RNA sequence: GCACCUCGAUGUCGGCUCGUCGCAUCCUGGGGCUGUAGUCGGUCCCAAGGGUUGGGCUGUUCGCCCAUUAAAGCGGCACGCGAGCUGGGUUCAGAACGUCGUGAGACAGUUCGGUCCCUAUCCGUCGCGGGCGUUGGAAAUUUGAGAGGAGCUGUCCUUAGUACGAGAGGACCGGGAUGGACUUACCGCUGGUGUACCAGUUGUUCUGCCAAGGGCAUUGCUGGGUAGCUAUGUAGGGAAGGGAUAAACGCUGAAAGCAUCUAAGUGUGAAGCCCACCUCAAGAUGAGAUUUCCCAUUUCUUUAAGAAAGUAAGACCCCUGAGAGAUGAUCAGGUAGAUAGGUUGGAAGUGGAAGGCUAGUGAUAGUUGGAGCGGACCAAUACUAAUCGGUCGAGGACUUAAC
RNA sequence: UAGCGAAAUUCCUUGUCGGGUAAGUUCCGACCCGCACGAAAGGCGUAACGAUUUGGGCACUGUCUCAACGAGAGACUCGG
RNA sequence: CGUUAAGGAACUCGGCAAAAUGACCCCGUAACUUCGGGAGAAGGGGUGCUGACUUCGGUCAGCCGCAGUGAAUAGGCCCAA
RNA sequence: GUAUGAGUAGCGAAAGACAGGUGAGAAUCCUGUCCACCGUAUGACUAAGGUUUCCUGGGGAAGGCUCGUCCGCCCAGGGU
RNA sequence: UAGUGAACCAGUACCGUGAGGGAAAGGUGAAAAGCACCCCGGAAGGGGAGUGAAAUAGAUCCUGAAACCGUGUGCCUACAA
């Protein structure tokens, strides 16, 4: 239901009021125009869409600006939807301030990961080694492509290609400050994602 | 850095003496069992520091009963009540890490 | 960090000075132990007279990693040794004296026999 | 290993549909009309950017 | 960065462009040893304009020792030592000049291995 | 056992890496009986979802032993896998012992040492691009036909010293706390690396000399160390539920005036099936859906779904680049500018620069001063470089019904 | 005969007892039912010597638990 | 080719390969024996710069660094068969 | 004689950079400067062996694992 | 590719210390009348103009097949084992 996209800038440590240290991330936020109210009776299902960012009036097309026309804001990047919301409660244009998730508190966290290029087929599979004396010439190799009999090889038999680039949810965070006047959530752990990506921020499915 | 020394000045402990590493050091610290609070202390030496800002820290050498001790600190914790400069020392390091593996009458550091 | 065939030293009177592990137990397979975790193993070198005596089964438990733990608060403690005291299974020490210090997280596993015997607790 | 058969004359000519050249960025001058690179001082004007660089 | 060979023969190469530049004012060579040659120039006469320090002392590294640049005689054959034209010269002529002191052009690519060419200048 | 099969040449069993399937089930899950008081157990039925340890002695298939664990399953895949590895042992040429042979020599008797080649063409598998189609031309946001992932479990407290027992001992069903193994993501802390960062120091050489500095000696060696990448570090994960079932247990009820879970009708019922959790997904040629943008010259070929040409919305070529990267792609920008380099400020990080003064006969020490230096990190600034330009790109077929 | 003896020789065999190890069919010490040791195709001891074979300790360590980072050449892109 | 937390033979047929010792001066040195040896047995200590004293040889005082044959070259040892 | 493999593997241990020359044409030839390597040898003198590779002036069809105005290569003259 | 191994400067070139072994390679037209002169190009090479009955007989020179490599086009091909 509670939904606030924004960015991220880094790694911080606050001492809670008992004294304690914990690691705490930190997401922006900004103005929060909704776009769009998706229906039954025109599209079959039920969503919201949301975007933050301003861009200058030379980065956007005629098409987003006319897609725009209808909330009066200036164009906007990072367009999402919502799903599973009880709509109600937003009219076209409202804006979905950092006020939501005061008390929060159970939050699914939803990046999208880094970036690695070609590597080997331990590093993403956590496949072991072989021996690196002894005579041996073996040492970081994947393995066996399977059996005999066959003729063929089987599907997922894994090997090289990419490291990372598709997004990946944290499930059950925490939520320490909500400062509105500096648009700041602070969330203990750990955020997939670069600096200056894009993270959504939900009220948690698993309750 | 913008943003993160505007969030993290509320927590900053400004009444922290000056000691650079290699100065004895006295740390009043708090020992909580829950609801009981009492006070330690330490009487080491400081060898390191770890520029940070909010989260810099600090390690500090006894010699208790033959056997060494090490322990670092965070600065801005509440529970640590107070540090107490005692003393001064000749030393070109940043670093003492060479410390280990000496003893007695030969890890003495000389006064200023 | 403690682990199969590592050596650690005695801090009793018990008639044993270093032992090797054996095992790590609790669990299916653990690799490494901290402080206030429990070992079966076996001295190697010992003291005339004494109880205990050479190539023995022998439990004991972690005082004074070389990689102590943290704390909640935010503070490590790391010492300079290893560290061993031999126990009956009744969370109780063979020996009647404890030699050095003894780092505090044997009152979370209720060892409070052996801490009220340590010359400091830290 | 070493190859089963004889690729046939239709695999070349299928394979070499990517072993092509291509040229890229050619422009008209300010001052000859020469056909010159993009972003590169005009070899016989001697002309980028309407001044006369190559000069002793 | 940009790797090009082992450690210590960029910094040769490095110290071997630039004090060409400091003689001819003009270099014809590949693209990356340029923009090397960009970053080491412009540190280099930012030296120029102390005259202290340690604006000598610090330019005792990358500049060849000595290697004369000699169009001079009052009544002598008087010298300047590629340096020396840095605290003559080069200094003065950028007393309001805030960084940024270089041009790159973009020429042709070389006959034998097509390495594509640039000439670097100072205005 | 037989000899169809491979002699113009198909390597032996263990071990390493990597798995996959069957259920005659080792643990966990659900049941029936008991010569089942309780705690334990014995046997049989359903059930393949996940898991199944480190060592010591043998070349070892076998095995025996130590210590753990919920448990340390049985098999197939050329007794799985040498164009992936080991070459250990058995099966080359040397030599020796026991036994046999008159003798050259021999022994599934034994002991030491012994040359293992291959630049992937096709299918296969893992990743990524080009073209076309998707029936006017484009920019964005999605539904889910299908598919993959994940599926484990211990200990303590309380109900309770209760039920059961003469005692000895000692629960079912519930609630709570906390770990092991595995696994997703990240660098604030603990640590590692960090070869264009800082300092010390030996030899010799060079900048004329003293002072100050470069070159070479594995980066000369030694002590620290930023970003970036990292685990043994940090945080999280398997929760809770719904529907139809398996073995089993019934309700009602006759065939067969009783009985009886079953033929008519109606239920309970497992870590298993289908959902619920995460990811991919319209080349799903059955090519889906919504929002927004752009509206007409010449030739007649004979007007047909004709050709040819300049455009609109918009995209590309080229250039500065990194949060991306084998190349291509992706993403940030291109003077309506902070895209990168420099400049001015800082910060991390070394630990007190050069010059000069004082104290010392000297090596050296103090002070001018938390000084000097400062790669990737943080702000401000158009000084230098992204100017000039060019290429591509629609005019919207037919039938029928409803209006 | 002396001298040795589960041996470079022993099928049964991992013979049996002692030592060494948490655990040792390999090693060392002893016994004798030597399948089938034995006196110049020499028997039994032996200091020094051995790029000889076998068993065990100290010190040291990426061989290992379990991997991580950096440099150079090849691999990749463009020209011959 | 260079470096590594904690542990230090758990790897493996086998410590194969790497790591560790290595220069000069001084103290000290076992069983056994063919009396020559073992023996560099094992195990330890010192090294830089300045001043004075000194016949010779070194001593005494002082100074600095984590580390003073500061780089390169230069034996790992013991117990049994 | 010509294909396929495929415009793939390889291009046989080592440090170069710039300015000015000549020329139809230059990273590869000439000259200048700085840098770097060996220095019980990559320095000097001779015995075998090779048999004109020596010097001067021209040339770029083939050889040189690329280019080449250059060469121990081709042409002409000449030296013990 | 036959006929001597050798129709051509063949027991030669080349291979082995040596005894020995041992190749491939014929054809312009009748007559060299073998392209003066002009243009591109450093040259090679080419296009005109000529010699010639013929130059698609231009010196690798009568005729000139096949594999192999190219250019242009009438028909077909992007849900297919
Ligand atoms: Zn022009």
């Amino acid at each position: 239901t509670k939904g606030i996209l924004g960015k991220k800038v880094g790694m911080t440590q606050i001492f809670t009021e008992s004294g304690e240290l914990i690691p705490v991330t930190v997401v922006e936020a900004t103005p929060n125009v909704v776009l769009q109210v998706k229906t039954v009776e025109t599209d079959g299902y039920e969503a919201i869409q949301v975007g933050y960012q301003d861009k200058r009036e030379v980065l956007s097309n005629k098409p987003a600006k006319g897609h725009v026309a209808k909330a009066n804001t200036a164009p906007k990047r990072f367009i999402k939807e919502f799903k599973n919301v009880e709509l109600g409660e937003y009219e076209v244009g409202k804006e979905i301030k950092v006020d939501v998730f005061q008390a929060g508190d159970v939050v699914d966290v939803t990046g999208t990961t880094k970036g690695k290029g070609f590597q080997g087929a331990i590093k993403r599979h956590g496949q072991s080694r072989g021996p690196m004396s002894h005579g041996s010439r073996y040492h970081r190799r994947p393995g066996s492509m399977g059996p005999v009999a066959p003729n063929r090889v089987f599907k997922n038999k894994r090997l090289a290609g990419r490291m990372g680039g598709d997004r990946v949810t944290i499930q059950n965070l925490e939520v320490v400050k909500v400062d509105v006047e500096r648009n700041v959530i602070l969330i203990k752990g750990n955020i997939p994602g670069a600096k200056k990506s894009l993270i959504t921020i939900k009220s948690a499915v698993k309750a | 850095n913008p943003l993160i020394q505007e969030l993290t000045q509320e927590q900053l402990r400004t009444d922290i003496p000056a000691f650079r590493p290699g100065d004895t050091v006295r740390v009043h610290a708090k020992v909580v069992e829950g609801t009981r609070e009492r006070i330690q202390l330490f009487e080491g030496v400081v060898i390191k520091r770890r520029g940070a800002g909010i989260s810099e820290t600090y390690t500090v050498r006894k010699v208790s009963n033959g056997v060494g001790v090490e322990r670092t600190f965070p600065l801005h914790t509440p529970r640590v009540a107070q540090i107490e400069v005692v003393r001064y020392g000749k030393v070109r390091r940043a670093k003492l890490y060479y410390l280990r593996a000496l003893h007695g009458k030969a890890a003495r550091i000389k006064e200023i | 960090m403690i682990q199969q065939e590592s050596r650690l030293r005695v801090a009793d009177n018990s008639g044993a000075r270093e032992i090797l592990t054996i095992k790590v137990l609790g669990g299916s397979g653990r690799k490494t132990a901290n402080i206030g975790d429990v070992i079966v193993a076996t001295v190697k070198q010992a003291t005339p007279g004494g109880v205990v005596k050479k190539g023995e089964v022998v439990k004991a438990v972690i005082v004074r990693t070389k990689s102590g733990a943290r704390r909640a608060d935010g503070s490590y403690i790391k010492f300079d040794e290893n560290a061993a005291v031999i126990i009956r299974d009744d969370k109780s020490p063979r020996g009647t004296r404890i030699f050095g210090p003894v780092a505090r997280e044997l009152r979370e596993n209720n060892f409070m026999k052996i801490v009220s015997l340590a010359p400091e607790v830290l | 290993a070493v190859p089963a058969r004889r690729t046939s004359k239709a695999k070349k000519a299928k394979r070499r549909t990517h072993y092509k050249l291509t040229i890229k960025g050619l422009n008209a001058c300010s001052n000859c009309g020469e056909m010159k690179k993009s972003h590169h001082v005009c070899p016989a004007c001697g002309h980028y950017d309407g001044k006369d660089v190559m000069s002793k | 960065r940009k790797l090009g060979r082992t450690s210590s023969q960029r910094k040769a190469m490095l110290r071997d462009i630039t004090t060409d530049l400091i003689i001819n004012e003009r270099i014809v060579t590949t693209e990356a040893r340029a923009k090397e040659v960009r970053s080491t120039v412009e540190k280099m006469i930012t030296l120029g304009k102390r005259g202290d320090l340690h604006a000598r002392r610090q330019a005792a590294t990358f500049v060849r020792n000595e290697v004369a640049s000699v169009r001079e005689e009052d009544e002598s054959i008087v010298v300047e030592s590629a340096l020396q034209k840095l605290f003559n010269d080069l200094g003065p002529r950028f007393a309001e000049r805030q960084g940024g002191y270089t041009r790159i052009l973009k020429t042709e690519p070389r006959r034998g291995d097509a390495a594509p060419m640039v000439v670097i200048e100072f205005v």
